[PDB]
RNA sequence: UAGCGGCGAGCGAACGGGGAGCAGCCCAGAGCCUGAAUCAGUGUGUGUGUUAGUGGAAGCGUCUGGAAAGGCGCGCGAUACAGGGUGACAGCCCCGUACACAAAAAUGCACAUGCUGUGAGCUCGAUGAGUAGGGCGGGACACGUGGUAUCCUGUCUGAAUAUGGGGGGACCAUCCUCCAAGGCUAAAUACUCCUGACUGACCGAUAGUGAACCAGUACCGUGAGGGAAAGGCGAAAAGAACCCCGGCGAGGGGAGUGAAAAAGAACCUGAAACCGUGUACGUACAAGCAGUGGGAGCACGCUUAGGCGUGUGACUGCGUACCUUUUGUAUAAUGGGUCAGCGACUUAUAUUCUGUAGCAAGGUUAACCGAAUAGGGGAGCCGAAGGGAAACCGAGUCUUAACU
RNA sequence: GUAACGGGGCUAAACCAUGCACCGAAGCUGCGGCAGCGACGCUUAUGCGUUGUUGGGUAGGGGAGCGUUCUGUAAGCCUG
RNA sequence: GCUUGACUGCGAGCGUGACGGCGCGAGCAGGUGCGAAAGCAGGUCAUAGUGAUCCGGUGGUUCUGAAUGGAAGGGCCAUC
């Protein structure tokens, strides 16, 4: 299907956002620790009006308005979702970065082989994804950073595109088919 | 592809950052103005405050009442009366096809949008036009 | 924290189809015998709110 | 996030400094005297851009006048004199011109009395 | 929402539904057979976790450089390329991380077990009295005495016992349901003084706790209490042997360490205010927001060698700072001694409007389950039909006996 | 402290009436440029050629931008 | 002299007020009085003679009635 650039910029911003998490505090004037003691009277010096030493216009004082442990969560909804993942394949076909074969699997969990296995089919930051996973290929790409290994549900946009090349599982992909529908 | 995505645009609208500069027009006070009550920190009146001077909800009368029964009738469509699973229409089965309720003891059959398939339509109450559409489809009166 | 209503506003209006409220008129829980029964006979339906008020109204709500 | 302010400010306050140099005193070191005096600057400036072309006219009418009586006439009859001559020099190249070559300008004088009389 | 309310401001349910967790029993009592499940105490074993731990892979050469992890060329490991440190940026130098293991001793927990207690199951009957109600006065039920159900009672009273009693929002009748005036109950719920591991579109010495540092210290106050400031040499002290001046000083010039001393202990970087020293130009018959515009002279820097460039500004036209509050300010109305740092329309949930994206007579889920942004879950909300106070009717509805 | 033309000063440099010149502002015109709003054709406001027009501005409304900190792009790029 | 039009339900339209409101009104249906009839009468020749809402009083009621039938209460119409 045709690429819907705003549809998927909306989808990848709430995915973002949905990873970042909401820790961070400042204190008040009234979480500053002290006292509520004028500091000096109202009248007779020549200095400012003065009512306490928590206001952050005065040193050590607090933030003006202080921060809150805030949820980020954005909302999705399921079809502009899907309809981004729909689209985002497309466009993964019409760049060709997207390559479907049978089999993918390795019966040893080891790295070398991986990488031989991967060199041997010329890729270098690849995205695998499976039909169901696999103990020793989960296990030889979780030590490569530009690799990927995953099951067909777990999947994610932003991953989608940020991996130079694509491969699929045929089963993954008749899942994937089903799951769009 | 990732860095390489501008949303639609218009979409993203900038903002208002107030009391930031004299060239954004929002320098002193703000969009605030001078001096009054509506220039302060939470200066505000309450909804409807008309002064001292007697409001439109306040030198009006209160009237009528709630029925306690209107809320728990409902108005029933032609279109839907065909997601009925099969051709009955009941107290149950419209509550169970979702589009009346629980709590609902009575109902009515109101015209509105074509009526398709014969229904028998089982203990309400029903309007003219749609009682004849029914019939027109094939449907009958039925208590 | 939702909105709180103005239970009088609640009252005393209900809305209609096109956005506008109706409302009833003042002058007939007391004082009727010196009034005319032209006025009265005007006073005794229900009426839209005008113009200025729907922002007043609908704050209230 | 927290965003400090220094680098920024400083690079405001020393963009207004250089263009405050020259100045007397605080004018030249204290940025609440600097930034009144360079905007009054660009007062002046924006007024007098202005007042040039006054204060180069009268300068050029002066000298017009001067040559022109000297050579037996007044500015004003010199000027209806070009005019009903149909010459169309301004008082910048005249002005330069009874300057320099005051032939060329006794000349013009004269053609202006052929056009006066 | 319905309700409460000087029916003002504000307070604000219940029914019913969707989910995590679900678990039931004993006395007011005597017989009959009697440890038969329960828990409580005491131990044993097993599993698992806490309190110390063990092993744990694979790199060299060259170049710049004070120093290699960097650059280039060639390799190797990876269930470890999480992180930290080592003279700059390291998978292969070190500690670790993935994985694989470990307890003489006290423990947490979950099972099974043995020892002591209590009590299983069946018949017959017993079914919580100054209590339920009621008058006065107050409080809670969202319900301010209101027509106000229901609970609690400080004072005064005061029933019935399965044919009986209570509730169903004043009250009466019918009907429906329940059995009060005795007690126990795991879980799902709320909180972090403390311990371990991990994450952060949180901060980076005027921030972040008050405190990165011998802080609730110095200091104020009789006391309760208040309450700060102050981080950084360098990679490693190799922290400056020795010589000279000076008062066996403080401080300094050399030597010297070091890549660097204008990194020398006030120590990385070292801005600005402020204060000096040197050079160039102007100023000692000339008046005022000190500039701007024109412009002579002087001194340097360029050359296509005409003068374009900088520093200075004799003389001259014009010319009363900024903010604020104002009808209006040079105003003798306010504010500012100056620099530097900080400091003032944010946040959450609701509503409406605009823009934009999706879907479309449909749209959309929330709480929850969940290899946890996927997918279930459509309980619910909004919209397509309104009118009328309402029963009620419906492309019509209300008024009216009735409308064209 | 002159102090009742701004001054010097004037028997016209004052006053009444007439004519022709001239000065005189950021007004008008000339040149060169920027932007907005139209109105035009190739073409789709991406723009190009004109041409008309507008452009003092407080509170205040709208539209478009720069610069700083942090996150992804970033085991990539710059850097002894 | 005769009489109850100082009747009811409506209102094309207008005016005047920011608003609540206030005022003028031909004409329709019913049903009266006066005149032989055409016709007139929705109080006084007009412009002042007044009080919002809430709270409660009285009368009427094709409304509601917290399980059902009633009732208490609430609404609507008239009015204090
Ligand atoms: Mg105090
Ligand atoms: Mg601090
Ligand atoms: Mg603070
Ligand atoms: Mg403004
Ligand atoms: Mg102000
Ligand atoms: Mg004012
Ligand atoms: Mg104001
Ligand atoms: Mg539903
Ligand atoms: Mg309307
Ligand atoms: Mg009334
Ligand atoms: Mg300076
Ligand atoms: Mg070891
Ligand atoms: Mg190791
Ligand atoms: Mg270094
Ligand atoms: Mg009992
Ligand atoms: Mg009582
Ligand atoms: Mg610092
Ligand atoms: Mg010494
Ligand atoms: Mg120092
Ligand atoms: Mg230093
Ligand atoms: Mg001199
Ligand atoms: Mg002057
Ligand atoms: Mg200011
Ligand atoms: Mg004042
Ligand atoms: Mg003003
Ligand atoms: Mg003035
Ligand atoms: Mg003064
Ligand atoms: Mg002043
Ligand atoms: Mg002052
Ligand atoms: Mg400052
Ligand atoms: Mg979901
Ligand atoms: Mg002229
Ligand atoms: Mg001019
Ligand atoms: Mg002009
Ligand atoms: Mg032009
Ligand atoms: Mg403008
Ligand atoms: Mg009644
Ligand atoms: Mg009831």
């Amino acid at each position: 299907r045709d690429f819907n650039e705003a549809l998927v910029h909306q989808v990848v911003v709430a995915y973002a956002a949905g990873a970042r998490q909401g820790t961070r505090a400042q204190k008040t004037r009234a979480e500053v620790t002290g006292s509520g003691k004028k500091p000096w009277r109202q009248k007779g010096t020549g200095r400012a009006r003065s009512g306490s030493i928590k206001s952050p216009i005065w040193r050590s004082g607090g933030v003006t308005f202080a921060a809150r442990p805030q949820d980020h969560s954005q909302k999705v909804n399921k079809k502009m979702y899907r309809g981004a993942l729909k689209s985002i394949l497309s466009e993964l076909v019409r760049q060709d970065r997207l390559i479907v074969v049978e089999k993918f699997s390795v019966e040893a969990p080891k790295t070398k082989l991986l990488a031989q296995k991967l060199k041997d089919m010329a890729l270098e930051d690849v995205l695998i994804i499976t039909g169901e996973l696999d103990e020793n290929l989960f296990l030889a790409a979780r030590n490569l950073h530009k690799v990927d290994v995953r099951d067909a549900t777990g999947i994610d946009p932003v991953s989608l595109i940020a991996f130079d090349k694509v491969v699929m599982t045929a089963d993954a992909v008749k899942q994937v088919e089903e799951m769009l529908a | 592809r990732l860095n390489t995505l501008s949303p639609a645009e218009g979409s993203k609208k900038a903002g208002k950052r107030l009391g930031r500069g004299i060239g954004s027009g929002l320098g002193k006070t703000g969009g605030r103005g001078h001096k009054g009550q509506k220039s302060r920190s939470g200066g505000g009146v309450r909804r409807g405050f008309e002064g001292g001077q007697m409001p439109l909800y306040r030198r009006l009368p209160k009237f009528g009442f709630t029925s306690r029964k209107a809320a728990i009738t409902a108005e029933i469509r032609l279109s839907d009366l065909a997601k009925v699973e099969g051709g009955v229409v009941d107290l149950n089965t419209l509550k169970a096809a979702n589009i009346i309720g629980i709590q609902i003891e009575f109902a009515k059959v109101i015209l509105a949008g074509e009526v398709t398939t014969p229904v028998t339509v089982r203990g309400l109450r029903v309007t003219k036009g749609a009682r004849a559409a029914i019939e027109a489809a094939g449907g009958k009166i039925e208590e | 924290p939702k909105i709180k209503t103005v239970r009088g506003a609640a009252k005393r209006f209900k809305k209609t189809g096109k956005g506008g409220f109706k409302h009833k008129h003042a002058n007939l829980r007391h004082i009727l015998t010196k009034k005319a029964t032209k006025r009265k006979r005007h006073l005794r339906p229900k009426a839209m709110v005008s113009k200025g008020d729907l922002g007043l109204v609908i704050a209230c709500l | 996030a927290r965003v400090k302010r220094g680098v920024i400010a400083r690079a405001r306050h020393k963009k207004i400094l250089k263009q405050a140099k020259g100045y007397y005193g605080a004018r030249s070191r204290v940025y609440r005297v600097a930034f009144q005096a360079v905007i009054k600057a660009g007062q002046y400036a924006y007024r007098d851009r202005r007042q040039r072309k006054r204060q180069f006219r009268q300068l050029w009418i002066a000298r017009i006048n001067a040559a022109a009586r000297q050579n037996g006439i007044s500015y004003s009859k010199f000027i209806n004199g070009l005019k009903k001559a149909s010459v169309e020099i301004d008082r910048k190249i005249l002005a330069d011109i009874a300057v320099f070559d005051k032939v060329a300008f006794t000349a013009l004088v004269e053609k202006a009395k052929a056009a006066l009389a």
